[PDB]
C-alpha cells in the first residue's frame, strides 16, 4: 500500500497528483512541479495517456510491472517513502479494497452526507445525521452507500487543492515570529470548511506543505475561516510534526492559551467542542483576541 | 569524456532541481 | 566492417554518385559515429548544450519529433549539411535512428512510449517561390512558401507492403498574392502531411514549409499531353508560419495611470482626424462585456453590437481596416469563422435574413435534405451602411434614413450617425492632417521612432497586448449600492420618453448600460464596474437614443435630459 490518495479508484496519475505527501515533495502547486510528475511518468515508461485511464480497466502488464517500476525510479525523485506494506480486503467477484481507501470514504460521508442559535441547532442537527449515513456503510449488504462515499472523497480532494494553491500563490501565510497565522477573508465556495474535519484536512495539507518546504522553524500554525451568517471566525490550533522517514512525541498546547484568554478576555467567544483546539469568535473581536494571545507566553 | 559532459549535466540537473 | 573513416577520409566522395556512397556500410557507420558526436556535444556560448535540453523536454510532453537547426549543423561538421541537402532522403534515415540512441540516453524504454522518432530540420538558408522550381531540384531539399487553398480529412494508410498504420493528408499550397508579377496567374503545389503534422494547419492561413521535392509517373498525364511527361509533389518535412512578468507589470502600471480610458480611445485608429465617438464605440465593441446566464429562463451575451450611418467618403471603410488589423480574429463583407471575434460589414434579403436569426440567437441551427446540425456565432457586429441615397435627412427619425427592420435598431447595443458638416476652420484642420499624413507616407531607425511616437501616444504592438491580456484575463462585476439609483434613472427616462410621445426606452436599452459599464472596467483592468462607468455607459446610451429621434422630440429630449448627456 502506497501513501497515494485512493489508488484502486480514479487513476494512477490522479493518485500520484492529489497525494498529500508527493505535494510537498515535488511542489504541485506550480508548473515547476507539475512537469517534473510528467517528467517521472516518461522515465518510467508508462505512456502518459495510460496513466490517465481507470485503473480497474488499466492494462493488465502494467498493473503487474508496477510492483518492480517503483523499485527503478522513486529513488532519482526522493520519493522512496511511497512504498510500504497495508491491509487488503476482498468478497467474492466484486474486487478488492484496502484499509486506507475505506476510512477517506468514512470520513467524506461525515464531511458532506445529507435567530443566530436556531441555524446553529440546524446546522449542529444536519451533521449528526451522516452519523447514520456512515454507520449503514460498514455492512457488507450495502456496498452501494459506500460507493457514494468514494465519490464525495474525491471531490473533497479536488476542492481543498483548489484552495490550498490560493493560499500558496497569493502568499498569504503572514509569518510571525512565534507562529504562523492563516486567515481565509474569501473563497470560491468557504462553506465547506464551516464544518471541523474539513477544516482539519486543509491544515493538514499546509502542514505537509510547511514541514517540507524549508528545514527551519518548526512552528505551531493557526488557521481561520469566516462565515457571512453568523459573522464568526471558526479558528483552530495546530501542531508541526516530524518527516516520515525520520524521539518523544511533541504536544498540542494551543489549549491552555484559548483557555486563558477566553477567561481573561471580553469578546465574544465559544468554547464547547471535545477537541479543545478549535473555538469561534465574532468578527470584530478576531484582532483583540490574537493581539492578546501572540502577547501571551502560553504559546 | 569531458566533451560531452555538457549533456550529462543536462540530464543530472533533473536528479538535483 | 571492422575500420571506420576520418571525417577527412569523407572529403573525397569516390564512388559514381553522392547516394551510391552514402549508402556504403562502412561509409554509413562513421556518418552515423559522427552525428552522434554532434548531438551529445554541441553547445551555446554559455556551454549549456541545447540538445540535451531538448531531448529532455521530448519526453517532458510525450513526444515524436525531435527539432534540428540546420545552421548548427552547418557550423561544425560542414560536409554532413552538403551530403543532407543534396541526398535528404538517405541522411534523414541515418539521424533517425542515431535520434533514438541520444534519447534513450535520457529516458531508457522510451521505445514503450513511441517506437520511432523523426527529426524536423529548421532555418534551411535558402528559399523558392513555386516559380523557380526545375528539374535540377528533383530529390532535393526545399524550403517554399504559400497559402493553403484546399485541405483534405485525415485517413489512416498502410505503413508497410501482421499490419501497421500512420496518418496522411494532403494541401494544396498556393502563391501568396504579394509574391505574384503584375499580370500573371498565380501557381499551384500539393503536399502531403504524415503521422505528426497533419492538420497542422488549416484553409486560408500563410505557410512555409520545407520538404523533398518528388516526382512520379502518370498515365493521364502522357494520355492527354502526348509527350512523357511526368508528375510532380512536395514531401514535407517540417512545417511552419503569450507574455512575461514585465508585460503584466507595465500593463498594470499604464492602468494605474490617470486617464488611461481617454488615452486608449486617443491611440484608437491613429491615421483618422476626429470622429472621437465613433472611436469610443469601437474601442468598446473591441474590449465587450461578460456574457452571463441563469437557467430560470434568461440570458445576457458578452458581445457589443454597433453600427454607423456614413455620408459618403466619412473615413467608414478605413476605421474598419483598421479594426480588421487591430482585433485578434474577424470576418470582413460565414459567421462560423467570427467565433469568439469581432465581424465587420461595410456595406448592404436572405443576407439579412441570416442576419436576423444571428442576432435573436448566439448559435445557429440548420436542416437539409433530414440532416440536423448546430454552429455557434459567439461573436460581436461592427456594421455600417449608406443613408438611403446620397445623403442622411436630420429633420426625420432614423427609421427614414434605413433599409432595416425595427428589430434590428432595437438590438444593436450603440446606433450613431456621421455627417460631413461645414466649417472653415474643420476644413483647414482636415486638410493640413491628411496632406502632413501623406508626406509622412512618402517613400523617400530614428526616423522610424519619431514618426511613430508623434502618430499615436500609445505604441500599438503594446496595445495589441493590452487587448489580449485584458480579453484573456479580465471579468468585471457591478456593485450593488448605485443600482437603485440607476432603477430611479432609467424610471425617469421612461416617464420622460411617454411624456413627450416618443418611442419607449425599454429593457434592452438598460441591458446594453450594464454591458458597456462592465467594458469600461475592463478596459482600464478593473474586476469592478464603478459610478463613472455607468455614467459613461449611460451618456453613450443616451446619446444613441436621442440621436435616432425626430427634430421636435429632440429638443425637448435634450432639454430634459441635461442632466444624463452633460450632468450626472
Ligand atoms: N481624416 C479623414 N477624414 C475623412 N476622409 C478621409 C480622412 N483621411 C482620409 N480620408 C479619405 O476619405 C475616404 C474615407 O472614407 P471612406 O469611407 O473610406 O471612403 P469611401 O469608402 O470611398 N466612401 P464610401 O464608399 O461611401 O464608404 C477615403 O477615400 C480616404 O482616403
Ligand atoms: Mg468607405
Amino acid at each position: 500500500d502506497y501513501y497515494l490518495f485512493l489508488l484502486r479508484h480514479s487513476s494512477l496519475y490522479d493518485s500520484f497528483y492529489y497525494s498529500n505527501y508527493v505535494n510537498a515533495k515535488l511542489s504541485l502547486w506550480n508548473e515547476n512541479g507539475k512537469k517534473r510528475l510528467h517528467k517521472m511518468f516518461a522515465r518510467m515508461g508508462i505512456p502518459l495517456s495510460t496513466a490517465q485511464e481507470t485503473w480497474l480497466y488499466m492494462d493488465h502488464s502494467i498493473k503487474r510491472e508496477l510492483g518492480i517500476i517503483f523499485d527503478k525510479n522513486l529513488d532519482r525523485y526522493g520519493l522512496q517513502d511511497i512504498i510500504r506494506d497495508g491491509f487488503v480486503r476482498t468478497l467474492g467477484y466484486r474486487g478488492s479494497i484496502s484499509a486506507s481507501e475505506f476510512v477517506e470514504a468514512l470520513t467524506a460521508l461525515l464531511e458532506v452526507g445529507n435567530n443566530s442559535a436556531q441555524k446553529l441547532t440546524n446546522l449542529r442537527k444536519r451533521w449528526v445525521s451522516n452519523f447514520w449515513l456512515s454507520w449503514d456503510a460498514l455492512d457488507d449488504r450495502k456496498v452501494e452507500l459506500l460507493n457514494r462515499g468514494i465519490q464525495l472523497a474525491q471531490d473533497l480532494q479536488r476542492a481543498i487543492f483548489n484552495t490550498g494553491v490560493a493560499i500558496l500563490e497569493k502568499k498569504l501565510i503572514k509569518h510571525l515570529r512565534i507562529y504562523r497565522l492563516c486567515v481565509l477573508q474569501d473563497g470560491p465556495d468557504l462553506d465547506l470548511y464551516r464544518n471541523p474535519l474539513t477544516l482539519l484536512r486543509l491544515g493538514n495539507w499546509l502542514i505537509e506543505c510547511c514541514a517540507e518546504s524549508e528545514d527551519k522553524q518548526l512552528l505551531p500554525m493557526v488557521l481561520a475561516s469566516i462565515d457571512e451568517n453568523t459573522d464568526t471566525y471558526l479558528v483552530a490550533g495546530l501542531t508541526p510534526r516530524y518527516p516520515r522517514g525520520l524521539k518523544k512525541p511533541i504536544l498540542n498546547n494551543f489549549s491552555m492559551a484559548f483557555q486563558q484568554i477566553t477567561a481573561e478576555t471580553d469578546a465574544k467567544v465559544r468554547i464547547d467542542n471535545f477537541e479543545s483546539s478549535i473555538i469561534e469568535i465574532r468578527r470584530e473581536d478576531l484582532s483583540p483576541f490574537l493581539e492578546k494571545l501572540t502577547l501571551s507566553g502560553l504559546l | 569524456n569531458p566533451k560531452s559532459s555538457a549533456f550529462f549535466e543536462s540530464m543530472v540537473e533533473d536528479i538535483i532541481e | 566492417l571492422r575500420e571506420e573513416l576520418t571525417l577527412e577520409s569523407l572529403s573525397n566522395v569516390k564512388a559514381n554518385s553522392y547516394s551510391e556512397w552514402i549508402t556504403q556500410p562502412n561509409v554509413s557507420r562513421t556518418i552515423a559515429r559522427e552525428l552522434k558526436s554532434f548531438l551529445l556535444e554541441y553547445t551555446d556560448e554559455t556551454g549549456r548544450s541545447v540538445y540535451g535540453a531538448r531531448i529532455r523536454t521530448l519526453g517532458e510532453m510525450n513526444s515524436e519529433s525531435l527539432e534540428v537547426n540546420y545552421r548548427h549543423l552547418a557550423e561544425s561538421k560542414a560536409i554532413l549539411a552538403l551530403f543532407l541537402a543534396k541526398c535528404p532522403e538517405e541522411m534523414l534515415k541515418i539521424f533517425d535512428l542515431v535520434a533514438m540512441e541520444a534519447t534513450e540516453l535520457h529516458y531508457p524504454d522510451y521505445a514503450r512510449i513511441h517506437s520511432e522518432i523523426h527529426v524536423r530540420i529548421s532555418d534551411f538558408p535558402t528559399i523558392y517561390s513555386l516559380r523557380e522550381l526545375r528539374e535540377s531540384n528533383l530529390s532535393s531539399l526545399v524550403r517554399v512558401t504559400g497559402v493553403v487553398t484546399r485541405r483534405t480529412g485525415v485517413f489512416p494508410q498502410l505503413k508497410y507492403v501482421k499490419t501497421v498504420y500512420r496518418n496522411y493528408q494532403r494541401v494544396t499550397l498556393q502563391e501568396a498574392p504579394g509574391t505574384v508579377p503584375p499580370g500573371r496567374l498565380p501557381r499551384h503545389r500539393e503536399v502531403i502531411l504524415l503521422a505528426d503534422l497533419v492538420d497542422v494547419s488549416k484553409p486560408g492561413e500563410e505557410v512555409e514549409v520545407t520538404g523533398i521535392y518528388k516526382n512520379n509517373y502518370d498515365g493521364n498525364l502522357n494520355a492527354k499531353n502526348g509527350f512523357p511527361v511526368f508528375a510532380t509533389i512536395i514531401e514535407a518535412n517540417s512545417i511552419k508560419r503569450s507574455w512575461t512578468e514585465e508585460e503584466e507589470r507595465e500593463f498594470r502600471k499604464i492602468s494605474r495611470d490617470r486617464g488611461i480610458i481617454d488615452k486608449i480611445i486617443s491611440s484608437m485608429a491613429p491615421s483618422i482626424y476626429g470622429h472621437r465617438d465613433i472611436k469610443t464605440a469601437v474601442a468598446c465593441s473591441l474590449f465587450g462585456g461578460v456574457p452571463k446566464n441563469v437557467n430560470g429562463k434568461h440570458s445576457i451575451r458578452g458581445d457589443i453590437n454597433v453600427l454607423l450611418l456614413g455620408d459618403p467618403g466619412t473615413a467608414k471603410s478605413q476605421i474598419l481596416k483598421y479594426v480588421e488589423k487591430t482585433a485578434h480574429r474577424a470576418v470582413f463583407a460565414a459567421l462560423v469563422l467570427a467565433d469568439k471575434g469581432v465581424c465587420l460589414i461595410d456595406e448592404f434579403d436572405q443576407d439579412r435574413t441570416s442576419i436576423h436569426e444571428a442576432m435573436e440567437q448566439q448559435s445557429i441551427s440548420i436542416s437539409k435534405a433530414g440532416i440536423v446540425t448546430t454552429l455557434q456565432a459567439r461573436c460581436s457586429i461592427i456594421a455600417a451602411a449608406n443613408p438611403n441615397g446620397g445623403r442622411y435627412n436630420s429633420t426625420l427619425p432614423l427609421a427614414q434614413n434605413v433599409s432595416l427592420t425595427e428589430p434590428i435598431l432595437s438590438r444593436f447595443d450603440i446606433l450613431c450617425v456621421v455627417r460631413d458638416l461645414v466649417d472653415e476652420e474643420a476644413d483647414e484642420r482636415l486638410a493640413t492632417f491628411v496632406v502632413d499624413s501623406h508626406v509622412r507616407s512618402h517613400p523617400e531607425l530614428q526616423r522610424q521612432r519619431k514618426k511613430e511616437e508623434e502618430i499615436s501616444p500609445i505604441p500599438q504592438e503594446l496595445l495589441m497586448k493590452y487587448i489580449h491580456y485584458a480579453r484573456t484575463k479580465i471579468y468585471p462585476k457591478l456593485h450593488q449600492m448605485d443600482m437603485d439609483k440607476v432603477s430611479r434613472v432609467y424610471a425617469d427616462l421612461r416617464r420622460e420618453s411617454i411624456s413627450t410621445g416618443s418611442f419607449p426606452i425599454t429593457v434592452r436599452h438598460l441591458e446594453s448600460i450594464l454591458r458597456i459599464a462592465e467594458s469600461f472596467a475592463k478596459m482600464r483592468l478593473s474586476e469592478f464596474v464603478s459610478s463613472y462607468d455607468l455614467d459613461r455607459a449611460i451618456k453613450v446610451v443616451v446619446d444613441s437614443f436621442v440621436d435616432a429621434q425626430k427634430v421636435s422630440v429632440r429638443r425637448q429630449l435634450r432639454r430634459s435630459f441635461a442632466i444624463y448627456t452633460l450632468g450626472h
